[PDB]
This record gives structure tokens, C-alpha cells and sequence, in this order.
């Protein structure tokens, strides 16, 4: 899997619109191990328990776990606001609602490889953008 | 008797490395074919690995797999050796701990390199293929298929929900054919098969480093499951008949182990070599 | 009787080395043709690996090949060898294994060469292959395209160009051009070709020599992909019939295997040699 | 019955050997006109290709070409030839797999020898060319320029050098025109051709030599890129009518192939000979 | 190819000017494995997430990857320099701000057919220069 440019720049955006990358291009040091982990879990666990535990709002981590799934969010609909013609005959191009909790969508859409490729493209995109600031 | 078709069984979890560079969760990918985009083997890695099995008998490797890296007199090998390609996966399952899966397409690709290669025994076993797989696609009428032989793994998941094994009753698996694939044979589609070998859904085994019991690296390795077979080709080009003899012999001996890939101290890539029994 | 086109389907991984240094990552560079930068193979190339496979029959070589290097007397060569163009390539997909990728200059360069050389069964081929680029540029309208046609392969896509595949119904695509250019044929753009073709798409293998378990060396190759399909013309001279017939039915016999280019001893190269089918 | 414009039209790659002592890698080294450097054939060499061509029509041989080199008794040759200057070169591109590239130089080069050897239809070529090159000097202004005419291929990219193809939109390209210089014409600046054409961008390749698999010898090859034109030019004298008939009719015939350059076994060479078509 | 003198001067320049060679002709050995494997990475994976990784700051590592990046990009610059402005040419000669990293500039100048290019011959460069000096 190669992570294309507008991906990262998607990812870019996405961590500036929630609010992990500060007006002064930093990040609190602890999201890179939450999209790693992230990463991990999707990989041995399985999206839906992954997306579970890091959409989860009353944590007791020390920053807010849930705007990496936002960010998830963001750069998914930024992917299908691109998909073509073509693609939307074999591939879902509807746009993931704001407010819908993102584990009830991938739910009531199935297990579909489509969901889980676009996971963990957009997920490898954020931790490639997050290598590209500062570490507070 | 020019050429053989040798089929791998591996007996614990093996890396055959890529050696690309992957910036996701894999830091360590498998060897993947550049076609079928199926885990194999290098027949590069393949020669090296036999080569470093046999390197005690000096006559043998000189005439078989050639001369050694920069000797004096440079002479090339005789026997040929070809990648071998994925044929059977284990899969996980809820009524068994595992079953063997391979595709149509892995099917047809087998059929197709045995009537290319001609195989010493490939006419009996072209011929069933052909027909187990004309039976396949009649039943399946181009829809997605999880096909079992055995009456008792029906409702079986294959490794996701999605996929639950079918039992049809018509389509024989001749005996010589379970055991060239592996008991517990489950038919998948090519979009199941290429879903469960994928790199979302392949082993992957999680490694750290310690330093005084303090964690310093950490990286998960793609491996391919313990007791998966793999074919290749051996092609006997005009090779001396004693040393092709004891090659053969050695290489098909229950006894013997050959260890292929990567992390060898760790018990990685150990397998059989077998020979395509006669049907 | 004279001037009549071959095509190769490599059975294998092809590297034919281009003989450059290369001081990149790839070292060792496949060899791609002088105009279209297309991967190839040249006639001196072709004409080695058929004279070493026909070494037996002597005097069928000394007639068609010409003398051995180092006799005393020279012959000059009766048949004439052309240099092996690239046809068609596979290129991954989700919906199959993989496709059959050529691009509409690709077909141009047939249809010209074709023309130039009038093969022996040249004419309905051109007529039929300017009959498709015809319909395929009234279709396209000049935007990129990729068409497919069988309809069960729509939407399949390509891996390195991430560009999905669509179907133009009333573009009829004839069983001959089918066993000509090969099954779950992709016609693409030029760019899209290119790219798949280029240097950073095609599939590149690292490999390194061990030295009592350390690495001694390592470097990279990239080769042509396994079921690649090349074609070249053939012009027999001033040569004998009989010999000329041994050599199709010798070089055309499905049983016979042909290595061309390097890496021998590890499978890469083998290829099956096949004339064009009359219409 | 005077003086004619003949066009090459390499269908393959071209050697030429000059036989020159090489201070380079090359061993084998394609001829070079002394003044201007570029490509050339040698006079004898296209007699001797021509003749053998012909060699089976006695007749014709003797009247055009002159006596064997063994006869008892030496005729003269009637028809005068003479070298074979390069007109037109392939280059790679990117918005297509090549332009054929010429360049105002080898443009004037042209003008000026036809004018000098008043060729059949030198006349109407000479004033469309000159006003062609007016036109390109007017456009240019002293700037380093290249000229593509097909509106589809503006912006395309000449690889070799880094130039990007502008399209003059007031600078009409007649078809006659396209006809002697080739479709998909590319004018440019005769530094950029002569960097195209130097030995560091001429295709070279390496060849070998092979005993029982052990390197015999090793030497590098400079060819002419197939689809190049050269232009030479036919002094007839006054030769029969009907020989002479013969001669331009079996020419121009679309069917007739000749050998020029020394590697006609595999194919090197081969080549379409054209005539000056009236404007 | 074959080698360019030209960029092995500027490879040389940037080198020294990176601090990669010390005052005696001197560096880091594991510098030699990181010009190595630039090259493999950018085939390998996208250009784009090589040079994340390799100019990625505070990371785990047994030197400071990112110099290798500034020479990168310091031997760009010198050959936009040497660039030769005419029309009708593809090459554009805006140098590299020293303010920008180079995942910014590769992200919002893109088309970067010119800077793959620039990137692997500058990375060829570098390895042949490196052999000049001795590794600690």
C-alpha cells in the first residue's frame, strides 16, 4: 500500500479541523502513540474493537483519544468526496455524517474491506502527517 | 524427469522478508508474487537455502547448484529452480482449529503451470483439477463460494463471518487430490481467498527489544502460518544421475528438515520438501 | 512462407540485462527498447537462447544459425532474427489475479510493424486491430481511458495506477485478438502504460549473497513480469525447407521450453514460443 | 533520367560500421559524417546493399551496378551514389513513445543539396522549405526552439535534453512536408539534435559471447534507432529506360525491405527505400 | 546513467555544510546506511512518506537522519541555481526556502515528476561523495 500525497495532505487538515495540531504547527506527545496503537489494534484486534476503544468519550487518558477518530472521519470523507464515477458503481462514495458515531456506521454498513482499507490507509496517512511536526 | 514439481510443507511460522520499507503497522512484509500478488518464495532463496543444506557434499553442490561465489573457476549449475508458489493455506475456524484454503484461481494456476512445465505425474492430476474445478464452477454460477468436502464442516466460518463453508454434495475430492492440498479443504473464491491473504489479515507476530528488561524497539513481522504448502518446479537440466539420485533422496527423506527465510535461530522457517506422488 | 510473427509468453520472471551501470538502487536494469523505451528483448539475445537450445542438431544450427565462433570456416546466418517487442503485460486487480494490460500505441507499433513486414497472416490481423484502435479512440474522445470487455471484469482496478476499469459494450473484441493479446485484456492510455511500465512500477526483487549466515553483498534487480507476452518476426533467407519445418515445429511444439535472458538456474527466462494463429 | 531524392526509413536498428579505432568503451562504433558529425552511410555501403538486393536480376546488376569483382571484364557502373546524411531521428517523448526530431540545419543542409544536385521535384520542395524555415526563424527570434505542429502535441517533453515542444500556430506544415520528414515532426535547435544524436545518447549495447555458460568476450554496440530517415541521392547517368524503371519500381515497392549495416542476422538494418514524391 | 561531477561538488559542499563531516574528513558511520536506504525508500515506498521519515525529527536514531534531508535539499537548490533559464523549458528554478521543510514543499508543489528526478540524483550524489571520507 503506498500512501498518496492528497491522502497525507487529507490527514493534514483533518488533525488542524479537530484540533491535535496547534496554530503554532505542534501536538501534544501523546497522539503518535495513540495512532500507533490504533494501528495495532486494527491489525490484531479488528476494526470495530479498535474503533470502539478509541471512539470511547469517558476515558481516562490524559488527552482526547476520540478526535483521532474524528480525524478517521474527516480524511475517509475527504477520500470519497474524490472517488469517481466508476468507483461509486463498485464502491460507497456517500459522505459519513458529522454527528454519526463512526462504530455504528461501519456496523450497519457490514465488515466491508472497503471500510477496513480505507481505515488503515487513513490511519498510516495521519501517522505520517504527525511525523511532519513537532512533538510539543 | 526433466521436470518435478515439489510441494513445501512448513512446519512453523516462516518469513521469507521483502526487505521493502512499510511505514504502516508491518514493519517486516512478506516475499509476495509479482503477478498473483501471493506470498512465495524467491527461487533465489529457494536455491540458497538447498544449497546451504547440501554445502557438505562439495561434489554435489558443484555439479548441481554450481560453483561457490567468487572461486577460480566459475562453472554454472545444472539444476534449474523455480519460485514456489503459494498452494494451500491454513485458515482459522470455529468447528475446526484450522482448514486447508486455496482458491479457483490458485487451482488454475497450478493446472495451467503443470501443462506448461509438463510434470513427471501432471497428466492424471491435470485431468482431475480440470474436472474438480468445471464442478466447482458449475456450482457456484459466478457467485461467491466457501466450498467443503467433508459433510460435518458445514456453517463453518472461515476466519470471518462473512465467509461460512457450503457442503456440495456432488463435487467429489479424490484422495490423491487431499493429499496434495491438505485435509480439511475448503474451496474459496478468489476475493475471499485474496481478503484472508491479504496484509490486513495475515499473521503477524509482535517483537521488542530489551535493554536491562526495559523496552527500546518494538515492530510486528508478517509471517505465513505454521503447515502451509507451497509448490515449486525443479528442472533436471542434463545433471549427473548419481548426485541427481541422492539429491532427490535427501530432499524427499521424511527426516529431512530445510529451513527457508528468515530468523532461522528463532525457528522460523523450517518445512518438508515432498515429491508430486504418482495418482 | 517467409517473414512470419512469433509471439513469447514468458512462463517465468524475465531479466535480459541491459549491460549499463547503473549507480541508483537498482543496479541491474532489464533491457528496454531504444524508441519506446518499452521493455525488450534483442535479437542477439533471442538468437543465443534458440541456438543453445537447437546446440543439439548440429546441423540444423550450422544451416540456420550460421558457424560456431570459433570455427575454422565462417557461414553466414540464413534466417534472420528480430528483436522481441513487449505486448502485453500483467498488471494487478481486486477482481482478478491480475489483467492483461496494452495500450493503444502499443497496438499502433503492431499494426505498423505489421504492415512493414507483412507477416505471414498479416492482413485480417490489421484490418481487425485498425478496426478496434478505431473504436477504442471514438469511445475515449481523447481522455485517459481503460477499457475492459469482458462485463464481469467493470470496475476493476489497477493497483500501481490506481484507475478503474470501465466497459465499452459496443467495442467487440474477436476470439483471435483474445488468444493473440492474451485473456482479461485491459486496454489503457499511453501515460497509464508508461507508468505501469516504468522503472519505479515494475517489479523489482532484492536479493544478497551470504557468507556463513552474514550478508555479504546485496542488490537489486527488477525483472519483467511472469506471463508477460512478447512478440518478434522471424525472415527466413536463402534457407533449406526441411530444416526451416524442423525448426517451427521444434520452436512451436507446446512441449518445448526456452530460456532467454539471465539467471538460469533460479527459473528466470522460460518462455514458450508460439507463431500467429491464421484468423 | 537526372538526379533523385531517395529516403531511407530504418525499419530497425542500424549499424554502420566505420572500422575506426575507438578510444572508448564502443567497440563497435556507427559511421559519422566528418564535418557535421551526425549519422551517415558511406556510398559503397549503400551500393553494396542495393546490389545485393538485386543480385538475383543479372541484367539489372550489370546495367545499374557495374561487373562482379571477380568478371574477366570490367563495365563500369552506370548509376552514381552517394552518401546517406541523416534527416529525421526518433527521440523519447512523453505525451507520446516518439518524435521524429529534425532541426533547421540539417533543414538548410537539405535546401542546399537539393538545390545543388537539382533533384526531379527539388523546386516546389526547395520554396515550401525555405518558406517553412523563414517562418521558424520569424517564430524563433534567435531563442532555442522546438516546434511540434500537431496541436495535440504541444507541451510535449523530449527526455534526452529537457525542452519543452511549443506549437506555432500561424506556421503551416504541408502534407508533403509530413510525408519526407515523418509524422509527429519535431523542429528544434541543431545544438539540441546534436546532443541527441552524439555517441553518449545513441542506443548502445552490450553483447556477449558464451562457452558452455563461461563469458567468452564482451564488447558494446553503437546503433542507428529504428525509424530513422536518411537521405542520399541517385545519379542514374543515362541507363536503360526499362532497367531503370525496373530499378525505381522495385524501390518503391511497399513489399521490398533492404539490409544496410553489418548485423543482418539479427536483424539490424533493415530499411524502406522512398522517392521524392512530387509536391 | 553515469556519474555527474556537478552534483558531486554540490554533494560535497552540502555535506560539509550540513555537519555531517567533521573538521578532519570524518563522519558518523551510520550515516552511510541512511544515504543507502533513502534511495530504496523512495522506490519503495512514495517519495512523499520517505522524506517524512527521513526528516523527521526527535526520533529514535543513532544520529540526526534529518541532515541528510538538508543536504538534500541544499543540492537542489545548487542545481536549480545551475539551471538554465530559457523558454520552452520543464525545469523550474525556485530555489527551496530555507524556512520550508521538504514535505511542505514536495506537499503544495506537486506534478513532482521534476523533483522525483532531482531527489533520486541528488541521493546518488551524496552516496558517491560519502565514499571520499572515512566513517568513525
Amino acid at each position: 500500500m503506498k500512501i498518496s500525497k492528497k491522502q497525507i495532505e487529507y490527514a493534514i487538515e483533518a488533525l488542524r479541523a479537530n484540533n491535535i495540531i496547534t496554530n503554532d504547527n505542534q501536538y501534544p506527545k501523546v497522539f503518535k502513540g495513540y495512532i500507533s496503537s490504533f494501528g495495532a489494534a486494527v491489525i490484531q484486534s479488528g476494526l470495530i474493537p479498535a474503533i470502539i476503544f478509541f471512539e470511547n468519550e469517558d476515558n481516562d487518558a490524559n488527552a482526547d483519544r476520540h478526535k483521532i477518530i474524528g480525524v478517521l472521519k474527516d480524511i475517509i470523507n475527504a477520500m470519497r468526496q474524490q472517488y469517481t464515477v466508476t468507483d461509486a458503481t463498485i464502491l460507497v462514495s456517500s459522505q459519513i455524517p458529522a454527528n454519526y458515531s463512526m462504530a455504528q456506521y461501519i456496523i450497519e454498513h457490514g465488515n466491508t474491506d472497503q471500510l477496513l482499507k480505507e481505515i488503515t490507509e487513513a490511519a498510516v496517512a495521519m501517522k505520517l502527517a504527525l511525523r511532519m511536526y513537532k512533538s510539543e | 524427469m526433466t521436470t518435478r514439481m515439489y510441494v513445501i510443507n512448513t512446519l512453523s511460522n516462516m518469513h521469507v522478508g521483502s526487505g521493502e520499507v512499510n511505514y504502516g503497522v508491518i514493519a517486516n512484509l512478506i516475499q509476495r508474487d509479482s503477478v498473483t500478488n501471493l506470498p512465495n518464495i524467491n527461487s533465489s532463496g529457494l536455491k540458497g537455502a538447498i544449497r546451504e543444506y547440501f554445502k557438505e557434499n562439495e561434489d554435489l553442490v558443484r555439479e548441481l547448484f554450481g560453483s561457490a561465489p567468487r572461486d577460480e573457476k566459475t562453472l554454472p549449475g545444472k539444476v534449474r529452480f523455480f519460485e514456489a508458489n503459494l498452494l494451500s493455506m491454513p485458515v482459522r475456524s470455529d468447528k475446526v482449529p484450522f482448514l486447508m484454503a486455496i482458491s479457483d484461481e490458485v487451482l488454475q494456476e497450478l493446472i495451467t503451470k503443470m501443462k506448461f512445465f509438463n510434470c513427471e505425474e501432471a497428466t492424471q492430476y491435470i485431468s482431475h483439477l480440470s474436472t474438480l474445478l468445471d464442478n466447482i464452477k458449475t456450482q457456484a454460477q459466478g457467485t461467491d463460494f466457501a466450498y467443503v468436502f467433508d459433510p460435518l464442516l458445514q456453517g463453518a466460518i472461515i476466519e470471518e463471518v462473512s465467509i461460512r463453508a457450503t457442503c456440495p454434495s456432488h463435487i467429489p475430492l479424490q484422495p490423491s487430490l487431499k493429499k496434495l492440498l491438505g485435509d480439511r479443504l475448503v474451496i474459496l473464491s478468489h476475493k475471499y481467498f485474496s481478503i484472508l491473504s491479504d496484509d490486513n489479515h495475515l499473521p503477524v507476530l509482535s517483537r521488542n527489544n530489551l535493554e536491562n528488561g526495559q523496552s527500546a524497539n518494538l515492530w510486528y513481522e508478517q509471517v505465513l502460518p505454521r503447515y502451509s504448502r507451497l509448490y515449486f518446479m525443479l528442472m533436471d537440466g542434463n545433471a549427473q544421475s548419481e548426485y541427481l539420485k541422492k539429491f532427490r533422496d535427501t530432499l524427499c527423506t521424511p527426516s529431512t528438515i530445510i529451513q527457508i527465510g528468515a530468523n532461522a535461530s528463532i525457528g522460523y522457517g523450517y518445512c518438508q520438501i515432498s515429491e508430486l506422488s504418482p495418482f
